[PDB]
RNA sequence: CCUGGUCCACCCGUGACGCUGAGGCGCGAAAGCGUGGGGAGCAAACCGGAUUAGAUACCCGGGUAGUCCACGCCCUAAACGAUGCGCGCUAGGUCUCUGGGUCUCCUGGGGGCCGAAGCUAACGCGUUAAGCGCGCCGCCUGGGGAGUACGGCCGCAAGGC
RNA sequence: UAGCGCCGGCCAACUCCGUGCCAGCAGCCGCGGUAAUACGGAGGGCGCGAGCGUUACCCGGAUUCACUGGGCGUAAAGGGCGUGUAGGCGGCCUGGGGCGUCCCAUGUGAAAGACCACGGCUCAACCGUGGGGGAGCGUGGGAUACGCUCAGGCUAGACG
């Protein structure tokens, strides 16, 4: 039943942006916008609209490639390499302050609903919460 | 010129009625500790014929990796089928901490700290392969932002 | 302790004449200038091809047998490096050439490493006033390594201060031939060391 | 006076056999046939235009490649008129990056002009006549074009990327930046420079490539009249 | 005749009622067993004929149990798509079974093939995934010993777990 | 006073002689059958050095019980299949609570050790002082996104 949401819309980006869609059309939540609130806020995706099929409000994410590369697989590398859901439905992990991830040196980002919002890993560093360690993105 | 160091040295046989016929098999890197490595697997029937073989190929195969104060940029874990190799970056002064099938290749790469652990498969072939995919796979700061800034 | 004795076949058998006899070893008859191959019945035959754990080994070696350091020593000073917070291989040839021999050595009071040891074993050399009858004994950052008063007239001592009158001692050292002391002033590094060691060969010698 | 033309019978190809990366031009279907839009053809005929003039006067040389029954002769016809090498026939398994491997043909081909004007047909006996004559028709027909210029291209012509992918393959391994023609049958990723447009229609292939002979003629300065594919048609 | 499942359409109602599920309970081929019945063919066992060195086998003639019915047990299998279930996404083409339609199409469900990305040790799978995920369940941790032994439980027993 | 191990690969360091599938070696692979760099001795070398080896035991390598960090077509592994109890998990908007979570000052987290400075034994081992973590767990306040539950609603799941 989208078992995790979270873990279905996630997903649903990444398996848009290997075939290289233009948009997801990923079904609507408060915590799923917010979620995309921030990666759209980090730069790895070009925002979100509020669309309609037979009575059920989506968000279409626009995404975000690269430049065409040059030699053979001329597909550009994408902004999304890599996402996680870290905080399952089977196992929810949760960290402090100390124990927030700099994922990859800092490079990638932790998304992560902390009780003062959902916020990204510097943001939850900088006014000292942690919380629901949501998705790594890199 | 380059650096030019072998890896693993194999005698591949196939079988001929007759005797089994061989293929000596050779795996070297070209690195100029710069920056810059290439993998070559020359596969001849003779020796320093696979060892000018697989430089040739590894000199005309290279790949550039953007190294930051002697080291590498991110923590990147990547896989060549069965055979998957962690690389986490280190704090300068430690040693390419490695297996001797990537730590030449880091160290030809002109790396000088490096964690890896060779997980999976060790096959020095596909050890190999995969680390030329992490190298290729690594990205900076600056080209990260290049295409965040959009 | 010392290993012992026959310390040009360490000159060889590394391919990089590490000074270990004195004016022997400056003179024209090192037994490296003249035979660069190393010791043994094959000796200078073909190079075997060095393994990766052979060249760790091999420069690890030149680290060690520079100083004459026992590897149970060498290694206890390597672990002590390693949790002494700095770029860990520039902190630890720091602290192997603030050995008390090696800085007696590199303060001329004794043309080698040997040498200065039996200096300082046979209580020669005083560190800050007393003497200090030991080669382990570490020399924190400004403190004088003097030559006390019953072999301040030591005919060794002369001879090797004559020799090392108008010789340029480190940056990270100073010397006093009128008084026969010298201020350890700092730690020195490999920029400030002519070592034929790749420190970084012997970091990755220890994560074996 | 561009799409005026492209409008005749140069849009509009294979129904049910299409590559659907290829979708982004696609317009319409209709008596089952994927009619091409023409828009943004002539936009993409642009974006290819525009960096053939560009590198088609910066010393760099188009290497044209066609190999069906319909792009043959109007290949061999309108290659040769910008001194631009050609592969008309059978165009081999890397005749790019075994370049310098074919090299010694083309040098084969050289020294064999030598024998024909020689005198080694009065020695050099009839049984050796008849070997390196099959030797010699055997490798100028094959290798005819590929002769022109002594260097790897700048940038090739794929007349059809699917009966092509021999080719572009090679030139995307090459960094050779291919151009090529493709209807609905292909893949526009692996091309850097597109003709969307049909392949089999004669004057689909020979009006597209003959515009794009013009473009290369007057980039190398002194305009003439193009090739006629008006000559024994229908 | 009785009856299950499932699909389409309408978007009519309920308002998260959902998914998976250790132990349970039920079904569970074929063989097998019990109590009757039925027995035409076929046919273990068995008897013969050649066959062959030998033939307990292939081949052929016969031939019982069984195959069959009803009730009741057994509960294993190459019970296999060797792929647990549900849900969501990720190019397509095909003919093909069904469903609807102011129907040279287009949408839904099902059975295959060829293939994008991706996966994979490869074979290959590839919107019916062996891709990407998430939930839940069972299971695996070198082969042999050994699915055997011991114990327990079940069974009329063989035998199963 | 200098010894002990090792020298086929793993593992740094190789020749000769004696042996002849014997005597023996061995941690695995394996050597040994008359040219043994694998056995026995000598030379030489390497490692470590008042130690060096062996054994047993434990952890690491072992991502070989995989929480970080594995899989299940064929490699070991899908239960024969369904219904379903416990369980585990849970669509969307709203509101309180603040139970999980997170935060804040404390209370404890003894000393010794571990860690960091700085000192005393000729240095070091040790030892002294100072400082900091220190998982937790209680207490009081705060946070409310997410997990929770009670209330309200919706129709995209499910059923009719
Ligand atoms: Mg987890
Ligand atoms: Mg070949
Ligand atoms: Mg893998
Ligand atoms: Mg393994
Ligand atoms: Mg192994
Ligand atoms: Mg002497
Ligand atoms: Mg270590
Ligand atoms: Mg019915
Ligand atoms: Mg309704
Ligand atoms: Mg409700
Ligand atoms: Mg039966
Ligand atoms: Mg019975
Ligand atoms: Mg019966
Ligand atoms: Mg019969
Ligand atoms: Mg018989
Ligand atoms: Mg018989
Ligand atoms: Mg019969
Ligand atoms: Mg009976
Ligand atoms: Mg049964
Ligand atoms: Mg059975
Ligand atoms: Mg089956
Ligand atoms: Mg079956
Ligand atoms: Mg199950
Ligand atoms: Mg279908
Ligand atoms: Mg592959
Ligand atoms: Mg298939
Ligand atoms: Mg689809
Ligand atoms: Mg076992
Ligand atoms: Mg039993
Ligand atoms: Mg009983
Ligand atoms: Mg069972
Ligand atoms: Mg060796
Ligand atoms: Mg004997
Ligand atoms: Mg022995
Ligand atoms: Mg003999
Ligand atoms: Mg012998
Ligand atoms: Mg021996
Ligand atoms: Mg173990
Ligand atoms: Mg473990
Ligand atoms: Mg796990
Ligand atoms: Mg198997
Ligand atoms: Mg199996
Ligand atoms: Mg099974
Ligand atoms: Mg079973
Ligand atoms: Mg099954
Ligand atoms: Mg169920
Ligand atoms: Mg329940
Ligand atoms: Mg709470
Ligand atoms: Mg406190
Ligand atoms: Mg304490
Ligand atoms: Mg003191
Ligand atoms: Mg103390
Ligand atoms: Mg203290
Ligand atoms: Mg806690
Ligand atoms: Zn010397």
């Amino acid at each position: 039943m989208l078992t995790d949401p979270i873990a279905d819309m996630l997903t649903r980006i990444r398996n848009a942006t290997r075939v290289y869609k233009e948009s997801t059309d990923v079904p609507a939540s408060r915590f799923k916008e917010e979620i995309l609130r921030i990666l759209a806020r980090e730069g790895f995706i070009k925002g979100y609209e509020r669309v309609d099929v037979d009575g059920k409000p989506y968000l279409r994410v626009y995404l975000k490639y690269g430049p065409r590369r040059q030699g053979p697989d001329p597909r550009p590398e994408q902004v999304i390499h890599h996402i996680r859901r870290i905080s399952k439905p089977g196992r929810r992990v949760y960290v402090g302050v100390k124990e927030i991830p700099r994922v990859r040196r800092g490079l990638g980002i932790a998304i992560l609903s902390t009780s003062k919002g959902v916020l990204t890993d510097r943001e939850a560093r900088k006014l000292g919460v942690g919380g629901e360690l949501i998705c790594e993105v890199w | 010129d380059f650096e030019e160091k072998m890896i693993l040295i194999r005698r591949t046989a196939r079988m001929q009625a007759g005797g089994r016929r061989f293929r000596f098999g050779a795996l070297v890197v070209v690195g100029d500790r710069q920056g810059r490595v290439g993998l070559g697997f020359g596969k001849a029937p003779e020796v320093p014929l696979a060892v000018q073989k697989a430089g040739y190929y590894a000199r005309r195969n290279m790949v550039e990796v953007p190294l930051q104060n002697g080291t590498i940029p991110h923590e990147i874990e990547v896989e060549f089928g069965a055979s998957k190799i962690v690389l986490k970056p280190a704090a300068p002064g430690t040693g390419v901490i490695a297996g001797a099938v990537p730590r030449a290749i880091l160290e030809l790469a002109g790396v000088t700290d490096i964690l890896t652990k060779e997980l999976g498969s060790r096959n020095p072939i596909n050890i190999a392969y995969a680390t030329m995919e992490a190298l290729r796979q690594l990205r900076t700061k600056a080209d990260v932002e290049r295409l965040r800034k959009g | 302790g010392r290993y012992i004795g026959p310390v040009c076949r360490l000159c060889r058998r590394e391919g990089v004449k590490l000074y270990l006899k004195g004016e022997r070893c400056y003179s024209p008859k090192c037994a490296m200038e003249r035979r660069p191959y190393p010791p043994g019945q094959h000796g200078q035959k073909r190079a075997r091809r060095p393994s990766d754990y052979a060249v760790r080994l091999r420069e690890k070696q030149k680290l060690r047998r520079i100083y004459g350091i026992s590897e149970r020593q060498f290694r206890n000073l390597f672990e002590e490096a390693s949790k002494k917070k700095g770029v860990t291989g520039s902190v630890f040839l720091g602290l192997l050439e603030s050995r008390l021999d090696n800085v007696v050595y590199r303060l001329g009071f004794a043309v080698s490493r040997r040498q200065a040891r039996q200096l300082v074993r046979h209580g020669h050399i005083t560190v800050n006033g007393r003497r200090v009858d030991l080669p382990s004994y570490r020399v924190r950052p400004g403190d004088e390594i003097a030559v006390a008063e019953k072999s301040r007239n030591l005919e060794l001592i002369r001879q090797n201060l004559e020799a090392m009158k108008g010789r340029k001692v480190g940056p990270w050292l100073s010397l006093d031939v009128e008084g026969m002391k010298g201020k350890f002033l700092r730690l020195p590094d490999r920029e400030d060391l002519a070592l034929p060691v790749n420190e970084q060969l012997v970091i990755e010698f220890y994560s074996r | 006076v561009k799409e005026l033309l492209e409008a005749g019978v140069h849009f509009g190809h294979e129904r049910k056999r299409w590559n659907p990366k290829f979708a982004r031009y696609i317009y319409a279907e209709r008596n089952g046939i994927h009619i091409i839009d023409l828009q943004k053809t002539m936009e993409e005929l642009e974006r290819t235009f525009r960096f053939i003039e560009d590198l088609a006067m910066r010393g760099g040389t188009i290497l044209f490649v066609g190999t069906k029954k319909q792009a043959q002769d109007i290949v061999r016809m309108e290659a040769e008129r910008a001194g631009m090498p050609y592969v008309n026939q059978r165009w081999l398994g890397g005749m790019l990056t075994n370049f310098k491997t074919i090299s010694q043909r083309v040098h084969r081909l050289e020294e064999l002009e030598a024998l024909f004007a020689s005198p080694e047909i009065e020695e050099r006996p009839k049984k050796e006549q008849v070997r390196l004559k099959h030797e010699l028709e055997r490798l100028q027909k094959y290798l005819s074009g590929f002769r022109l210029l002594k260097r790897l291209p700048d940038a090739i012509f794929v007349v059809d990327p699917t009966k092509e992918a021999i080719a572009v393959r090679e030139a995307r391994k090459l960094f050779i930046p291919v151009i090529a023609l493709a209807d609905t049958d292909s893949d526009p990723d692996l091309v850097d420079y597109i003709i969307p447009g049909n392949d089999d229609a004669i004057r689909s292939i020979q009006l597209i490539l003959s515009r794009a002979v013009d473009l290369i003629i007057q980039a190398r300065g002194g305009v003439v009249e193009p090739s006629p594919s008006y000559a024994l048609v229908q």
